[PDB]
DNA sequence: CATGTGATCTAATTAGATCGCATGG
DNA sequence: CATGTGATCTAATTAGATCGCATG
C-alpha cells in the first residue's frame, strides 16, 4: 500500500515520439521524457504533437554519463537504433561496427550509464528495438552487449502490415502471447478512407522506400479506387502503423518525407503490448 | 582512488589482458613470478559475465589494439567496444575497498572518428607517447593516476598523422612504450624479480 | 402547418465542396448535392470528406437544360467560377469573353435553366462568387448577365486573413454587417501549431502561389519557430480559411497541390454567414 | 387573314435595307450597343415577335470578341421573350458569317440549344443560322462540310447576301405581305 | 522461394525569384 | 500606390524503377 510516481524516461532515436504518445494513451502518468534525436521534420511532430512536453538534448553522442547523473534517475530506457546498415535488405550496410550501425553501442552506454547501482532494487525498464532481417553476426553482438536475447514480435497479429521486429529487454511479461484488441484493425480494408478497395488483407514491410507499398515482386498496387489502381495514402499508412489520423500532417512535409518517419518507426499497437504492464508500477490516471 | 598502501600490505596483482599477451612485460618489471594471475583471452566475442567472474577477480585489465599490420580480421573500433564491454565485467562491486585499474592502447590504429568513440566510451582523452631514439608513438587511456599527471613530449596529431604515415608505409607491438605505463603500479602491488 | 423540406442544390465549379460543409455546419438537411467539377483532387476530397453524398456530374458545359429538368428541381444555386483570366494579378488574364473566363456564362445559363416559372414563387435561392481584382468592363458585364450588383465582403473581418470578393446574389440580408462568432480565429497566432509564433495580426490574400503566404512586397516570412523564420504549413491555411484541420489531407497531395485547392475556395465563415438565413427556408437537424 | 404588322429586334446589325426590300414611327428597333441595355430597356420597347442577331463579316470595325456578339444576342433574347400566357408568335435569329471558331460553334449550339443550318453561295461566301423557324430546319438545303467551309474561309482570309433575305422572306405567312 | 526500418540512379517536381499593371482605395 | 482565387523559368531537391543477397 504504497503510492507510485509518474515515470523518468530517457528515449534515444526518439523519432516521432511513438514511446510518449503510447504512455500517454496507458495512463501513465510521466515526469519526465527526455528525447535524443537528430532529425529536425522527427523534432517537429514530437515537439507539435506533444506541446512541448518532451525534452530534446540532440545528438545521442553528445549525452554524458553527466548528463545522465543530472538529468536522471530514469526509471525508462527505450530507443532503436538506425538500422540501414544492419538491415540485409541494403547491399551496402556497413554493419554493426560502421556506418550508423555503431550508433547502437551509445545506446549500450548511455543504458549501462542509467543502470541502478547494484544494491538499489528500484524499478528500472529498458527496451531495444532492431530488424529480424540483420546479419547473424550482428544480432549475436546485440545480445552480447545486451545481455539477453531478445523477443521476436510480429506487428501483424495486431495491426494490417507485416512488421517482423526484435526486441530487447527486462519489461514483464515480454513474452506472454500477443492479444487483438477491439481498437486494433487487422485488415487493410479497415485502414482506408472512404470509397477504396483493399486488394490485400495485410500488406508488406513498410520501409522509407516507395517499393515497399507496392505488394511483391510484381509490385501489385494495394487499393482500388474508382476501379483504379493507387497506392496507400499518408493517412492510410498511419492507421496501418496504428498512429492517430494526420499524426504526421506537419511541417509541409511531402508524403515521402512522411513515409520516410512512419517507415522508421514502431508499430504503435505493438509497443502498446510491451508497455502495458508498466502502469502496474507508476502513477496512472 | 588515487591512495597507496605500505609495501607489507600489497598483494600479487591479478591482470585480465585481451588482444595482447603482456606476460613477458609483466615479469620483466615484477609483477608476476615465473612459476606456473594473468589471464590472456583468445577470442572475446562469446565470453559473457560469468566467464569472467569465474575468472576470479582482476585488479588490472589490459587492452591494445593490434599494431600497424594486416593482422585486422576486425574493424578497429570492434577492440575497444569489446574491451569496454569485459570491462565493465570486471569492474569490482561498488563495496570492494582494493585498488582497480584499466588500460586501452592505441598504436595509431583508431583514425579521427574511432578516436572520438574512445574518449567518449572511457570518458577521458587519450594521452600520446612519443619514441625519441621519432620512431613510434601510442595513445592511451587509464586511470592510473601517474599516466595522467607526469606529462610526455607533448606531440601533435598531425605530426602523430605523418608517422602513422610511415608506419603504414613499412609494415609487432612497441614495448618499450607499453613498458612504461606499467611503471607507477608497483608502488601499488607485489614486486618480484630474478 | 406546411412542414419545410430539406434543400436541393446545383453547385457549380464546386472545389472541395465547401457549400457542402457550410450547410452541414449550419444544420441544414441536405436531400441532394449535384455537384459540377473537373479537378480530380478537389472531387477525391469531396467525395472522401462527404461520404460519397455528393452527385458528380463532370464537366458544367456536359449539363443541358434536359438534365437540370430530370435532375431537379434546385432550391439553391451556387458556384463561382474560375478567375484565372479574370484577376488583375495576372497580366496574361485573357478576360471574361475568352480563356476560363467564359464559363462564367455557363453559370449565367444553368441559372436560367433552373430558375421557377414566372408564376412559381416556390422558394428559389442563388450565389455567385467571384474576386474584386478584376477589370472595370468585366465586373459590369457580370452584373449585366446577373442583373444585380454585387455586395463586396472582405474575409478580413471573419478570420485571419484578406480576401476581399464580390457575391452575386439573391440570399435574404446579404448585405447585413458581419459579426464575429468566436468560433472565428480573428489573428493568425490562433491558427498556428504549437511552438510557432505570429509575425502578423492578419495575411494578405492567398493565391495558389507561394509568392502569397509571404507578406509584403519584400516577402517577409509570417511565422517564427524556434527564432527561425517559417512560412504557414497547410493545416494552418486550412483554419486560415476556416476548414477543419487535415480537410485537405488527402490522396498524397502535396503542400503545393493542397495549396492549390485552398487558395482557389471560398472563406468558409464568410459562405457561413450568407447562407445562415436560409436555415429558416429549410428544414434542420 | 388578322395578321398584324412586324416587330423587329435587331442587334449589331440594321437589317432595315433588306427589310423593307421584303416588304414588311419604325416597328424595327436598333440598339446601339447592348452592353448598358437592361430589361427595362427592351421591355419599354413594346413587345417583339423576332429578334435579330448576327456576327459582323470577317473584317475590321470590331473591336468586340466573336462570342461577345452571341452571349450578349442571348442576354436580350431572354429579355424580349412574353409571359406564358401570351399567345402572339415568337421567333428569333441568329446567324454567322464564318467568324466563329470550333470551340466557339459549341458554345453557339449549347446556349441556343440547337446546332446550326449552314447557306452556301457558289457562282461567293457561305453562313451559318440557329432559329426556331421550321422553314430552316425543317426545310431541306444544300448540305457542305464544315471542312468545306473551313477551305472557303480561308479563301475569304485570303480575299481580303441574298441568303440573309433569302432566310428571312419564310416569315411573311405569319406577318403582313407587303 | 519469398523477403526487406535501403540505395542508386533516371525523369519528375518545387522552391523561389521574378514578372506584371489596373485598380480602388 | 500597395495590392493580387497567376504564370514563367531554372537551379537545387525530390519522386519512382530497378537492384541487391543473407537469412530465416
Ligand atoms: N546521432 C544521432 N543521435 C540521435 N538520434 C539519431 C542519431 N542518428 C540518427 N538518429 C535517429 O534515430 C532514429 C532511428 S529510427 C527509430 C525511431 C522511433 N523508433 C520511432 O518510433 O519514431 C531516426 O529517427 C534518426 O533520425
Ligand atoms: N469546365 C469546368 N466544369 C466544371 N468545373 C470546372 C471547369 N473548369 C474548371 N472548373 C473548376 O472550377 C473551380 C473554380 S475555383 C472555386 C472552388 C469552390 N468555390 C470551393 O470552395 O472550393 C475549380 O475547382 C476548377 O477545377
Amino acid at each position: 500500500a504504497e503510492k507510485r510516481k509518474p515515470i523518468r524516461v530517457l528515449s534515444l532515436f526518439d523519432g516521432i515520439a511513438t514511446g510518449l504518445l503510447v504512455l500517454k494513451d496507458l495512463g501513465i502518468q510521466v515526469d519526465r521524457y527526455i528525447a535524443s534525436e537528430v532529425c529536425e521534420d522527427s523534432i517537429t511532430v514530437g515537439m507539435v504533437r506533444h506541446q512541448g512536453k518532451i525534452m530534446y538534448v540532440g545528438d545521442v553522442r553528445s549525452v554524458t554519463q553527466k548528463h545522465i547523473q543530472e538529468w536522471g534517475p530514469f526509471d525508462l530506457v527505450i530507443g532503436g537504433s538506425p538500422c540501414n546498415d544492419l538491415s540485409i535488405v541494403n547491399p551496402a550496410r556497413k554493419g554493426l561496427y560502421e556506418g550508423t550501425g555503431r550508433l547502437f553501442f551509445e545506446f549500450y552506454r548511455l543504458l549501462h550509464d542509467a543502470r541502478p547501482k547494484e544494491g538499489d532494487d528500484r524499478p528500472f525498464f529498458w527496451l531495444f528495438e532492431n530488424v529480424v532481417a540483420m546479419g547473424v553476426s550482428d544480432k549475436r553482438d546485440i545480445s552480447r552487449f545486451l545481455e539477453s536475447n531478445p523477443v521476436m514480435i510480429d506487428a501483424k497479429e495486431v495491426s494490417a502490415a507485416h512488421r517482423a521486429r526484435y526486441f530487447w529487454g527486462n519489461l514483464p511479461g515480454m513474452n506472454r502471447p500477443l492479444a487483438s484488441t477491439v481498437n486494433d484493425k487487422l485488415e487493410l480494408q479497415e485502414c482506408l478512407e472512404h470509397g477504396r478497395i483493399a486488394k490485400f488483407s495485410k500488406v508488406r514491410t513498410i520501409t522509407t522506400r516507395s517499393n515497399s507499398i507496392k505488394q511483391g515482386k510484381d509490385q501489385h498496387f494495394p487499393v482500388f479506387m474508382n476501379e483504379k489502381e493507387d497506392i496507400l495514402w499518408c493517412t492510410e499508412m498511419e492507421r496501418v502503423f496504428g498512429f492517430p489520423v494526420h499524426y504526421t500532417d506537419v511541417s509541409n512535409m511531402s508524403h515521402l518525407a512522411r513515409q520516410r518517419l512512419l517507415g522508421r518507426s514502431w508499430s504503435v499497437p505493438v509497443i502498446r503490448h510491451l508497455f502495458a504492464p508498466l502502469k502496474e508500477y507508476f502513477a496512472c490516471v | 582512488m588515487f591512495e597507496t598502501v605500505p609495501v607489507w600490505r600489497r598483494q600479487p596483482v591479478r591482470v585480465l589482458s585481451l588482444f595482447e599477451d603482456i606476460k613477458k612485460e609483466l615479469t620483466s618489471l615484477g609483477f608476476l613470478e615465473s612459476g606456473s594471475q594473468l589471464k590472456h583471452v583468445v577470442d572475446v566475442t562469446d565470453t559473457v559475465r560469468k566467464d569472467v567472474e569465474e575468472w576470479g577477480p582482476f585488479d588490472l585489465v589490459y587492452g591494445a589494439t593490434p599494431p600497424l599490420g594486416h593482422t585486422c580480421d576486425r574493424p578497429p573500433s570492434w577492440y575497444l567496444f569489446q574491451f569496454h564491454r569485459l570491462l565493465q565485467y570486471a569492474r569490482p562491486k561498488p563495496g570492494s575497498p582494493r585498488p582497480f585499474f584499466w588500460m586501452f592502447v592505441d598504436n595509431l590504429v583508431l583514425n579521427k572518428e574511432d578516436l572520438d568513440v574512445a574518449s567518449r566510451f572511457l570518458e577521458m582523452e587519450p594521452v600520446t607517447i612519443p619514441d625519441v631514439h621519432l620512431q613510434n608513438a601510442v595513445r592511451v587511456w587509464s586511470n592510473i593516476p601517474a599516466i595522467r599527471s607526469r606529462h610526455w613530449a607533448l606531440v601533435s596529431e598531425e605530426e602523430l598523422s605523418l608517422l602513422a604515415q610511415n608506419k603504414q608505409s613499412s609494415k609487432k607491438w612497441p614495448t618499450k612504450l607499453v613498458k612504461n605505463c606499467f611503471l607507477p603500479l608497483r608502488e601499488y602491488f607485489k614486486y618480484f624479480s630474478t
